[PDB]
């Protein structure tokens, strides 16, 4: 009936000031001269474009649990609507900096948003071949009492939608998808109007003019098509790019188009006559989205979002000067000089983690950033230990090679440019580690066996009121930092809830947590039921070189946490015998495939390293 | 490590595996994703059948490797 | 007593051992592959020379490790060549004078069956087995022997000289080809491809139980109606497949589960293309999980006598292919049935023994046959093709198609 | 394996057995599925009479093979 619920959490600092991955969308509010970045790191950051400001940062509002494919700033720059790949479209508040109401109606990665300023109508198309028209006036009025909105929908698409556009008047909506066909509705009546054909590949950029009688399409095949919706046919094609086109912009007069795609270059094309074109700049990464400066005509500068973490503003002054130069280079052998060399303004960005390696103790991770810097994290404790810096990754791996084995109990995914740990019921409690091995020492010297997955999940919800046992909180061994996100998202699908660790202490988050979290988390977090113990069967036979006669093959069984020292002590006491540990070490040798086994090296370690066979483990004394 | 499998109808499906899982585990995952019992199905990689019991490393199977899936037409 | 008029074709069937219709069909198609007989003859010549040399030098050499794995790999070629020799000798004897063979003319393949059943334990008894699987086992063991021989001769060593290199890569040069596993992420447009070998093309066969339109009225109903031909099935195998939804490609270039377009491309083409029809089906539903919903698609595809993989080949393929043999399952389910080969006896000019060791048989040139186990009957081209069409025969559903490069 | 059991009345009976199964087991199964006693069953294949002490493979009995079952009556 219900799908698989995976609990995830992210290791990150309290504030991620700079971008930690590429930036997917940009929106500019000329009333406040603010800039919104929709980073691929699942964070929305508000900048201050004013050049004289030393620190362009203002604030952040982070609620998405995956990529932020597209954002639209609505209600004269008061409310922000963002489409994310966590199958949700949200309702932020740009002036305040927080999210009000989340829409989970889509059932796949939402990839686009379209805004109709006159009617305040916003559409949200995604990878689930669905279009859901919304009214911002109704959306921003969502409250606890009224949290259900009729899901105004459009039908006709048969392929995952990658782009969406609505004219300002809100009378035409065009969707571009892998179907390579632009399906046009009439949002007032939802009736299908026409299908536009001609694009030979996926279309990712869509623009519409004021009256909705013209459209601009940016396709992944590297061509631009101007659609005259009155005749339901294209009127001009712009083969200006070499590689694909993923971002489009156009001025108010709908006269010049600024395209930018995979080949990291941005041009300005006269829609009337595309013979003239000026290279705005050559970026250091493919361009994903742009946002013109609409405070003047012609636009003074264009903001650009790349696959890198740095956001660059490029100056458009002198475009008329460049066009008046008369440099009509009819020969393609002459490369066009970029209008700008360096960005006029830079928004500093961080480094994205691009390579991950988890050490055999399955507690530490060595992550390699895009600055080639390597880090040393701690999944259980959720904290960075040492930033080793620019040292060779493989050599650092071999330096930190361990001779112990711990079964896999999570997975690491760097989709958001940061380090995220996902826990699944199937394998989360497969790892059991001795207290001394884990690094926690009891005052009396006792060594309990702690399930790392359960010990982590207890701390992930330490503030949860149901978990306070009558006051004992969490697990009592460590404390994951409060600003650490916790995500309860279904397997390979939507996300049900996201909250910081300290959010559980409140009311509304507490009320939603009981419904959102699945039962198997309650199995340990609240019920305090110790999970299953894995067991090992093994064989004990006398060694050929020992000289003793072959004894009966006894298939003894025990736990994986049993040290080889205990087995060898039992063998010494019950075979050859028929203080003790030292004499057994000096007299009795246990060998698997005829090699001495470390007394402190455990049985599952033997299976993984020495036995190397699908049969039952064999031990010889 | 992610491998593809060509189902009976011809559409590919993706599986999350490791280089150290036997063909039985792969067949169980394909059963989960399609419903064919593990004993009935056969897997072909690089023009050779995946004998049950053997792991995945010894077949030099890496990321982006496709395992064609067929049934047993006995006669 | 004159229902068949005691008419026996010169071509030799094979007396099945009770349930060896699959194996017998596979041996009968393999017999007519172009160069397979010569390749196995060359392998036997090499094996015999090595065996006699080892026998001669066994006394001089000390600590001779004669592992039985190599012995069995050698024995498979031994039995295959013995069976080929027996079949050809009986064919020649019948051709010279057929009075002694008034009944059916066939040779028992006991040696090769025993070799397989000791080589693969699952052929023990007299159960029923997949013909494709038997072909795979035979070809794999032959390739294993060939690569072992190549490694041994390389270790020993270290106008046209290609005659000695004809047989060392028989399976490689006959059945195995090369594929390109091209995958294109749709979020970053980065093409990552793999290069995997192949010997048979696992072509899908689809029953009308999937891809059902929810409404077919408000949405566009359907582009066109067309009887599923072999070109459509190959395209389904090796054309752009948008991986969406429950399964998404994980692009290491962007570290996300992104939609991808997978397209398989035919770079290197083997001299014999095996097309393994998926006449079986899961019926969509599992039948309330009653041990899987096994089913068979009794309605065949419109398989043509010619093929051209240019539509799915990297380089421009100027060489076409031609059907010469088909293995047909004449049952109603997959758990049982009567396997029957159907080969086109041709290539008589090149149908010669290996050099390392036409008009008489031209009477059946370019004519199909129906090797029903020990019983052999000739079927003309037109009626055979008509029976191949789904309208006529819902019983003898084709299973394997072999195409030889022209 | 499927073998067609044909009597003198033109009736074809399908029996699922294995070649390793003996002729006596085949006759017992025929009695179970048809009521004809094994003693009354006379099985002829290619002009050869089957012996209950042998198996199907011993007499080389194939699949879909028409075996002439003759009913033997004690008394008359
Ligand atoms: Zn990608």
């Amino acid at each position: 009936g219900r799908r698989k619920v995976q609990v995830s959490y992210v290791i990150r600092d309290e504030v991620e000031k700079y971008n930690r991955n590429g930036v997917n969308a940009l929106q500019l509010d000329p009333a406040l001269n603010r800039l919104f970045t929709a980073g691929r790191d699942s964070i929305i950051r508000i900048w201050s474009v004013n050049q004289h400001k030393q620190d362009p940062y203002i604030a952040s509002m982070e609620h998405h649990t995956d990529w932020v494919n597209d954002i639209v700033l609505c209600c004269n720059g008061k409310t922000l609507i963002s489409a994310s790949s966590d199958t949700t479209v949200k309702v932020w508040n740009a002036h305040k900096g927080f999210c009000m109401s989340t829409l989970r109606t889509h059932k796949d990665y939402v990839k686009a948003l379209a805004y109709a300023k006159d009617k305040e109508l916003v559409a949200s198309a995604g990878l689930d071949r669905q279009i859901f028209l919304w009214d911002v006036n109704t959306l921003t009025a969502l409250t606890a009492s009224n949290n259900t909105v009729t899901t105004s929908s459009l039908s006709g698409n048969k392929d995952s939608i990658y782009s969406l556009a609505m004219n300002q008047l809100g009378t035409i909506i065009v969707s571009g998808s892998t179907e390579k066909v632009l399906r046009v509705w009439d949002p007032r009546t939802c009736a299908k109007l026409m299908k536009l054909k001609g694009h030979t590949d996926n279309v990712k950029a869509l623009l519409l003019n004021r009256d909705g009688t013209q459209c601009l399409s940016g396709s992944s095949d590297g061509t631009i098509r101007l659609w005259s919706l009155g005749q339901q046919r294209c009127i001009a094609t712009y083969r200006v790019h070499d590689e694909g086109v993923w971002a489009l912009q156009v001025n108010d007069a709908f006269t010049h188009v600024y395209s930018g795609g995979r080949d990291r270059k941005i041009y300005c094309t006269d829609l009337r006559n595309p013979d003239i074109r000026v290279l705005i700049c050559e970026e250091k990464a493919p361009v994903l989205k742009m946002e013109l400066d609409r405070s003047a005509d012609p636009p003074p500068a264009i903001w650009v979002a790349t696959t890198k973490s740095t956001v660059n503003k490029w100056t458009l002054k002198g475009i008329h000067n460049f066009r008046a130069s008369g440099d009509y280079d009819n020969d393609c052998t002459n490369p066009i000089t970029p209008l700008c060399t360096q960005p006029d303004q830079v928004i500093k960005g961080g480094a994205s983690i691009i390579q991950c390696h988890i050490l055999n103790d399955k507690r530490h991770i060595l992550t390699k950033d895009t600055n080639n810097n390597v880090a040393y994290w701690d999944v259980l404790k959720a904290c960075k230990v040492e930033d080793l810096g620019k040292v060779d990754f493989e050599d650092e791996i071999k330096k930190r090679f361990k001779m112990v084995y711990v079964p896999n109990w999570f997975s690491v995914d760097l989709k958001t440019g940061m380090l995220t740990i996902t826990l699944d019921e199937s394998d989360c409690f497969a790892a059991w580690v001795s207290a001394k091995d884990a690094g926690f020492s009891s005052p009396d010297g006792s060594d309990p066996k702690l399930n790392l997955g359960g010990l982590l999940l207890q701390a992930l919800l330490e503030y949860w009121p149901r978990t306070h046992v009558n006051v004992q909180k969490g697990n009592g061994y460590f404390q994951v930092p409060p600003h650490t996100p916790v995500i309860f998202g279904e397997a390979g699908g939507r996300t049900l809830f996201r909250l910081l660790c300290r959010d559980s202490g409140g009311e509304t988050e507490s009320m939603l947590l009981n419904e959102t979290v699945p039962q198997w988390v309650i199995d340990i977090t609240v019920d305090k039921n110790m999970p299953k113990f894995n067991k090992i069967p093994f064989y004990l036979q006398p060694h050929a070189s020992s000289g003793a006669k072959t004894l009966k093959k006894d298939r003894l069984s025990a736990s994986d946490m049993l040290q080889v020292r205990k087995v060898m002590e039992h063998v010494y006491e019950k075979i050859i015998n028929l203080d003790i540990a030292v004499l057994a070490e000096e007299k009795i040798e246990l060998l698997c495939q005829d090699q001495v086994l470390d007394p402190n090296m455990d049985l599952r370690t033997v299976k993984h390293f020495i036995w190397k066979s699908g049969g039952d483990l064999t031990l010889h004394y | 490590m992610q491998i593809f499998v060509k189902t009976l109808t011809g559409k590919t499906i993706t599986l999350e595996v490791e280089p150290s899982d036997t063909i039985e585990n792969v067949k169980a995952k394909i059963q989960d994703k399609e419903g064919i019992p593990p004993d009935q199905q056969r897997l072909i990689f690089a023009g050779k059948q995946l004998e049950d019991g053997r792991t995945l490393s010894d077949y030099n199977i890496q990321k982006e490797s496709t395992l064609h899936l067929v049934l047993r037409l006995r006669g | 007593n004159c229902e068949k008029r005691e008419n026996l074709l010169p071509f030799v069937g094979l007396n099945n051992l009770g349930n060896t219709c699959y194996l017998n069909s596979i041996l009968q198609v393999l017999y007519f592959c172009p160069g397979f007989k010569s390749g196995v003859k060359h392998l036997f010549n090499i094996i015999s020379r090595k065996k006699e040399a080892l026998k001669d030098e066994a006394n001089q050499k000390d600590k001779g490790n004669c592992k039985e794995d190599s012995l069995a790999s050698y024995e498979l070629i031994c039995s295959l060549q013995s069976l080929i020799i027996s079949v050809e000798q009986l064919q020649a004897s019948f051709l010279l004078n057929p009075e002694k063979y008034t009944d059916e003319l066939a040779t028992q393949p006991r040696r090769l069956l025993n070799t397989l059943r000791e080589l693969n334990p699952m052929y023990e008894g007299y159960l029923q087995h997949d013909a494709q699987e038997v072909l795979q086992c035979i070809l794999g063991n032959i390739q294993e022997t060939c690569q072992l021989l190549k490694k041994e001769e390389v270790k020993n060593v270290a106008i046209n000289k290609g005659e000695e290199q004809i047989g060392f890569e028989l399976v490689e040069k006959l059945f195995q080809g090369q594929l390109v596993l091209r995958t294109r992420c749709l979020e970053c447009e980065s093409l990552t491809e793999r290069r995997e070998d192949f010997q048979d093309i696992s072509v899908p066969v689809q029953e009308d139980e999937l891809s059902k339109v929810e409404e077919s009225s408000e949405i566009s109903p359907e582009p066109k109606t067309e009887m599923k031909t072999l070109r459509w099935a190959i395209s389904q195998f090796a054309s752009v497949e948008r991986i969406v939804g429950e399964d998404k490609y994980f692009c290491e270039n962007c570290h996300h589960y992104t939609e991808a377009e997978r397209s398989l491309l035919f770079d290197k083409m083997p001299e014999v293309i095996t097309i393994h029809l998926k006449c079986f089906a899961a019926s969509g539903l599992e039948f309330d999980c009653y041990g899987g919903g096994l089913s068979k698609i009794n309605t065949p595809l419109l398989t043509p006598l010619k093929l051209s993989l240019e539509e799915w080949s990297t380089k421009p393929t100027n060489d076409s292919y031609g059907l010469f043999a088909v293995v047909m399952h004449s049952g109603i389910t997959i758990s049982s049935g009567h396997y029957t080969a159907s080969v086109k006896v041709t290539d008589l000019n090149s149908l010669e023994l290996d050099k390392g060791n036409v008009q008489s048989l031209k009477e059946y040139e370019g004519k199909w046959l129906l090797f029903d186990d020990s019983e052999v009957k000739v079927t003309e081209e037109k009626d055979f093709l008509n029976s191949l069409s789904p309208s006529t025969s819902p019983t003898s559903t084709p299973y394997l198609l072999f195409y030889k490069k022209l």
